[PDB]
């Protein structure tokens, strides 16, 4: 506190009014905790699989370059 | 054999035997016959072995051959060099991947191969 200006440093503020306030906290939690979820849903899904896929079977094309049977 | 002696080791090297039956092929449609698969002449594994054959080492005397089989269009399938495998011992394939990237010699240690 200062003469004109208080400044409150806090570890955890909500804006809501009651003690129970973790049951509106809860609700941030699960939100970005299902965020979380489906970017890793995501990562794997989108990237890890087809990027594998293209370079899967890529030399037996190679190999048959030349030839005219 | 000389008398008193025994019989001499006999190298022999030969430069693209691929020639060989490139020259039968042009003149095999001239001598009458269907060509076959690709281009070339119906009788190419019997005239390939019948030459073939003779380069073997006997009872009295050895041979030791060298010999540069040229591969048509870098095609290791191509009829000719496909034929040609299995007469050999010890075959050593070059790459040309390997020579454009500057090692020298070129030989592929994935394709070379021996009974030995």
């Amino acid at each position: 506190v200062q003469p004109h200006v208080v400044t409150v440093l806090a570890d955890t503020a909500i804006r809501a009014d009651n003690l129970d306030e973790a049951a509106i906290l809860e609700a941030r939690k699960n939100a970005e905790q299902l965020l979380a979820n489906q970017k890793s849903d995501l990562d794997s899904a989108a990237a890890l699989a087809a990027l594998a896929e293209t370079a899967a079977q890529l030399e037996t094309i190679r190999k048959i370059k030349n030839r005219a049977q | 054999k000389d008398e008193n002696g025994k019989g001499r080791d006999v190298l022999l090297f030969v430069d693209n035997i691929y020639r060989y039956t490139l020259a039968g092929t042009e003149v095999s449609a001239l001598l009458g016959r269907m060509p076959s698969a690709v281009g070339y002449q119906p009788t190419l594994a019997e005239e390939m072995g019948v030459l073939q054959e003779r380069i073997t080492s006997t009872k009295s005397g050895s041979i030791t051959s060298i010999q540069a089989v040229y591969v048509p269009a870098d095609d290791l399938t191509d009829p000719s060099p496909a034929t040609t495998f299995a007469h050999l011992d010890a075959t050593v394939v070059l790459s040309r991947d390997i020579a454009s990237s500057g090692i020298y010699p070129a030989i592929d240690p994935l394709d070379s191969t021996s009974r030995q």
